[PDB]
């Protein structure tokens, strides 16, 4: 500001109409250097490096999400070959699938019918991450990331559903007949496509 | 529900969404998210360089324009 | 016609963190650019070129029927001629032929 | 369309109401019909009979409009018919939801279309300046793409302080939804509403960016082959940005894997370069001109298939995998500093 | 499943015996 | 330098001595700034080292 | 797989292969790889800086052009 | 010239296999010395030429 008062004083009137573009672009580029922030030595942490470490791990977070698909194909085969659905008993008459079921305590599946399809909790077992910081140091894109993947990756989707006729005097269903007899209906070809009459 | 409206908003989660950005943007032209390395970033700077070189040169000619004048005739 | 129709049944799958679902959802549905569509681009474009080429050197003829267009013409059918009897005698495969077609 | 075309022909000679007055109930016959056919459609292939009839539609109200301004045919004219066409075709895609590709290539050129007219008509300007000022918004325009993409589509990206709150690891997960088809009336369960959606959305961006890239692909053909000129002094000027132009695109192609998008940009590329012989033969005609063009115009499309063929099965050590990235940098620097040096800025300021 | 589907089931069970 | 040199050319010539001590002391400033922008080190990794 | 094409390189990898080479480069000729000191990059400098000294002359002469103008048919 | 090839680098995309099946030695005929012998990989023995 001394400068462009000395000339302004001195009687030039250089500066006047347009030619004040040049002090106006410096004095705003000089505010920019000055409003950059912290930066320094220990005073590491920048964007250059937080979207590496972002980076870094949302690459080993999906290398886990295909462990977690690996074991959950292997329940969906292995429930299917136990509880088929109730249309593709009848060509299996003839297999040797037919009356399979066995009392004999080492079959867990006695008893056990398919009633449907739902929602079930998968055999992996999670465990909490060690020093978790608190909700006011936790890095917001890394928070969610995680809560997200807990929620959804908890449990499987459209498998087959199950009734124990060892766990209860009776079962009441309720609602329109169809539907009541519907269900009974698959109920009795399935009690007796998997057991047989000694049973 | 959460995260609607105009709320407040911190320094931090301005970058984070602009990772996000840029990761998505990856995953439309090129089908996988390695991201070993990022163009977007280095192709946008290029356009962002060559619009200061031409603003550069532009003042350089208001430069001129007062050191030698077209006035002086006669 | 009788006929044996398998079961279609299995669980579902789903991918929560956006990014990572758009890639691998978009990854199946569409065919990646190859090799062997690259060779076919390349011969479309030259063929384009040179009835282009063909094409400017007969507009000139009806201001100047001189030697020129004819002499010029002659020595580009005798090139791409001599190019796809190689490929004719090298194709191995329908794609090749397209090719060399 | 044909019934369009003659009718355009006159009012092109002719200086007569007739065109835009008798176009009108032509268009609203065939909008008619094409509403008749969307509400009593249900199929698919009843869908591409309505999409056709509908498109069909827009061509002639659209130079039904153009028309209505008297005296000689110019700015106004177009300023009125490209700015309805784009308006319909953006109506249309709205609440179709079908023809993503088509209609926003329609929207693209209508709409850069419409601001330079307009400009001509409120200022008289320059051509050469309307013509380097569409070049430069595409530039950039190309870089924004994919984000544009983004939006249009729907996708969302959210960024919330974890509700400020803790992580509620153990919550009751979200509920599967339910499905039906026509002939398979037993209902199914697929999933997650929250996920599912997300792949309707994705090929809704492929199909956008498509589109996006297609339209923009054909501005820059018109543009850079209008201002190259044989006459005008530093003939060399205008032309070598052609050829940073399409270096750039050329490479920038790589950053592509669908196959008909990295097609789009290397067959935009070679047209670009093709389209510019053709011009310089027809004016400033003579035996050298005619004889360099011609041989040009067969021999690069014939390196190319030669490189497609043996760049594939070879090996190639860093230092040149970096040499060729750089050359894509090098050549978007230069677009800028030349765009303006064409348009006289300098001189101007310099002359002020 | 309908009454129809249950007997078709029914009569392919009717076929064998331990 | 482009702020100076345009006084010039109108011929004030109102620096020298008095005048000329503002953009001489002004220059210090700026190369100071950039000297607290290139802060940190001692990392010590390199071409030659590797 | 085997890295066939034109795909991006890192840094990293650039010093990688130039290193490889300039060792290679000395097997063909001292038959050795020891190497207690490295003459080839050495040797390499030397020429590197005689043709940037002979551009600072031009340079200074095309400085003279400027200061002193005069004219000769080319 | 001589098509020395320098090794190529993994780019990242795999891990380190520490024994996968070692590479198949090659044999060789003369017809005097009408007995066949083998001597090595294939990647080795052209380095013995390309020298």
């Amino acid at each position: 500001g001394g400068m462009v008062a000395m000339v302004f004083a001195s009687g030039s009137h250089v500066f006047g109409g347009i030619g004040s573009i040049f002090p106006l672009f410096m004095m705003v580029g000089i505010m920019m250097m000055m409003f950059r922030g912290m930066g320094g030595g220990q005073q590491q942490m920048s964007r250059p490096k937080l979207d590496a470490m972002r980076a870094q791990f949302m690459l080993m977070l999906d290398m886990l999400r295909e462990t977690a698909q690996e074991s959950a194909d292997s329940m969906d085969a292995n429930y299917r070959w136990f509880h088929p659905a109730p249309n593709t008993l009848a060509a299996a008459v003839g297999s040797p699938r037919m009356w399979e079921r066995k009392p004999d305590g080492k079959d867990l599946n006695f008893g056990v019918v398919r009633v449907g399809v739902g929602m079930t909790r998968p055999e992996v077992t999670w465990g909490e991450p060690q020093n978790m910081p608190t909700d006011i140091e936790l890095e917001p894109v890394t928070g969610k990331a995680l809560q997200e993947f807990g929620r959804y990756q908890s449990v499987v989707y459209n498998l087959p559903k199950m009734v124990s006729l060892l766990v209860e005097p009776w079962y009441a269903l309720v609602g329109e007949r169809e539907q009541v007899l519907g269900l009974m209906r698959a109920i009795i070809c399935q009690l007796a496509f998997s057991h047989g009459p000694d049973h | 529900g959460s995260g609607y409206g105009l709320g407040l908003s911190t320094r931090t989660q301005v970058t984070g969404y602009q990772f996000l950005a840029r990761r998505t943007a990856m995953a439309l032209t090129r089908w996988r998210v390695r991201m070993e390395i990022e163009p977007g970033r280095r192709q946008t700077l290029a356009v962002v360089a060559s619009v200061s070189a031409a603003l550069v040169i532009c003042l350089g000619a208001l430069l001129w324009s007062f050191i030698s004048p077209s006035g002086q005739l006669n | 016609w009788i006929r044996f129709i398998a079961d279609t049944e299995r669980r579902s799958q789903v991918i929560e963190h956006i990014s990572t679902a758009v890639a691998s959802d978009l990854s199946k549905r569409f065919a990646r650019i190859d090799p062997i569509v690259a060779v076919q681009v390349g011969a479309s474009m030259v063929a384009t070129g040179v009835v282009l080429a063909t094409g400017v050197l007969g507009w000139w003829r009806w201001h100047h029927n001189t030697w020129l267009t004819t002499i010029y013409t002659a020595v580009i059918g005798v090139l791409v001629l001599a190019v796809a009897m190689l490929l004719l005698m090298r194709a191995k495969t329908d794609a090749d032929r397209r090719v060399a077609d | 369309v044909l019934a369009t075309g003659v009718l355009g022909w006159w009012r092109w000679h002719h200086n007569t109401w007739l065109t835009t007055i008798y176009t009108a109930v032509i268009g609203v016959l065939v909008l008619a019909v094409a509403m008749l056919l969307l509400m009593r459609a249900k199929t698919d292939a009843d869908r591409r009979v309505a999409d056709i009839m509908l498109m069909s539609a827009i061509m002639p109200v659209t130079v039904a409009a153009a028309a209505a301004p008297p005296g000689p045919v110019g700015s106004p004219q177009a300023v009125l018919g490209f700015g309805v066409l784009t308006v319909a075709a953006a109506l249309a895609l709205r609440f179709t939801g079908r023809r993503l590709g088509i209609y926003t290539t329609i929207v693209i050129i209508g709409a850069l279309t419409m601001l330079a007219a307009l400009a001509r008509m409120v200022a008289a300007t320059s051509a050469v300046t309307l013509l380097s000022s569409l070049l430069l918004i595409c530039v950039v325009a190309y870089h924004a793409a994919p984000a544009l993409s983004r939006r249009l589509a729907g996708i969302r990206l959210p960024v919330f302080p974890s509700a400020t709150s803790r992580w509620v690891f153990e919550a009751r997960p979200d509920l599967p939804t339910t499905v039906v088809v026509s002939g398979g009336s037993a209902p199914v369960l697929e999933g997650p509403s929250s996920v599912r959606d997300v792949l309707l959305q994705a090929e809704r961006a492929r199909s956008f960016l498509s589109g996006l890239l297609t339209g923009l692909g054909v501005m820059v053909v018109v543009c850079m082959t209008s201002l190259c000129d044989p006459h005008t002094g530093q003939r060399w000027l205008p032309l070598i940005l052609a050829g940073f132009t399409s270096g750039f695109l050329l490479l920038r192609g790589r950053s592509y894997v669908d196959r008909w998008q990295s097609i789009t940009l290397a067959g935009t590329a070679v047209i670009i370069a093709a389209a510019v012989c053709v011009r310089y033969a027809l004016e400033l005609s003579s035996p050298l001109a005619v004889s360099i063009v011609a041989a040009i115009l067969v021999l690069l499309p014939a390196a190319g298939m030669a490189a497609a063929a043996h760049v594939p099965h070879t090996i190639y050590s860093p230092l040149f995998r970096k040499f060729v990235e750089w050359i894509e940098y090098l050549c978007l620097m230069p677009i800028f500093p030349l765009a303006l040096w064409l348009m006289n800025v300098y001189a101007a300021i310099r002359y002020r | 499943v309908s009454i129809a589907e249950a007997e078709e089931f029914a009569q392919k069970l009717a076929q064998w015996r331990l």
